[PDB]
């Protein structure tokens, strides 16, 4: 019954997820894995269904990690969905500054894919700006992809001076 | 609109 829950959470079927999650006894089916190691929390956050991920948090789910170290907030910021992002941020705050296997945070992905409101949402909260495995900040990773709107909304922010301070003198790429 | 179609679609005899 794991594959119907993965299909119903991967496409925003809220009533099918309510009918599958009536038995509140066994939570081993709720936090189960995938072939690529994704919980239904990860699938519901990847496609950007806020009510499904709110239901899975209300029933009780654990912020596990992908095989590549991603989180639900990493998928929601890779997609640029502000609603699931806002729900995950309103539940907990200890999941924001979280690293993947490559050292990227969620703000790195939200700036790499060029989502302005996602960057503004993680930036209005405390984002804990850190470098990459290749010593790249999120501002570097936005400038190399020529994303005009996200670097403009970094400039319009209040954290801009702080965003200017951090880089690597030794790194030949992010000069 | 297409994602809304899949969200509201009725699936019988194609599940699991």
């Amino acid at each position: 019954k794991k594959s119907p829950l993965h299909f119903a959470a991967s496409y925003g079927r809220i009533n099918t997820c309510q009918r599958l999650l009536q038995d509140i006894s066994d939570t081993r089916l709720l936090n189960e894995g995938d072939l690529h190691g994704m919980t239904p929390l990860h699938l519901a956050a990847k496609n950007g269904h806020d009510k499904v991920v709110q239901l899975l948090l209300k029933k009780g789910a654990l912020f596990l990690s992908d095989h590549n170290g991603w989180t639900a907030l990493h998928h929601a910021s890779m997609g640029g969905y502000t609603q699931t992002m806002k729900v995950i941020l309103d539940t907990n705050l200890k999941c924001t500054d979280r690293l993947d296997e490559d050292g990227n945070t969620a703000l790195h992905f939200a700036a790499r894919e060029g989502h302005a409101k996602a960057v503004a949402l993680l930036l209005s909260h405390n984002a804990d700006i850190v470098l990459n495995k290749q010593q790249a900040s999120f501002l570097h990773l936005a400038l190399h992809n020529k994303r005009k709107e996200v670097v403009l909304t970094i400039i319009r922010s209040k954290r801009w001076d702080e965003c200017l301070k951090i880089f690597s003198h030794n790194s030949p790429g992010n000069k | 609109l297409i994602k809304l179609i899949i969200q509201k679609m009725e699936i019988i005899s194609e599940t699991e």
